[PDB]
């Protein structure tokens, strides 16, 4: 599952979290197994304008 | 004290039942002994614990 979020919202990609993208964008189950991967993409997913 | 042998059995059974009732009022290290209070005060990840 691939998406782009903020830097402070990476704590919400987790089981049992309360948060904003956890509730209305992307929810993980309490019995979730797997790995969450996050890396900075300011060089690619950002523009000066 | 003529019929103390039957009264001892009756008292032991009633006292064991009363102790089994009174064990419900103990939280056993949890925040409350009431399941409704835990389910209404906490989210399911910690209410599960």
């Amino acid at each position: 599952d691939s998406f782009v979020i903020r830097g402070d919202e990476v704590r919400q990609i987790a089981p049992g979290q309360t948060g904003k993208i956890a509730d209305y964008n992307y929810k993980l189950p309490d019995d979730f197994t797997g790995c969450v991967i996050a890396w900075n993409s300011n060089n690619l997913d950002s523009k000066v304008g | 004290s003529a019929l103390g042998k039957l009264q001892d059995v009756v008292n032991q059974n009633a006292q064991a039942l009363n102790t089994l009732v009174k064990q419900l009022s103990s939280n056993f290290g949890a925040i409350s002994s009431v399941l409704n209070d835990i389910l209404s005060r906490l989210d399911p990840p910690e209410a599960e614990v």
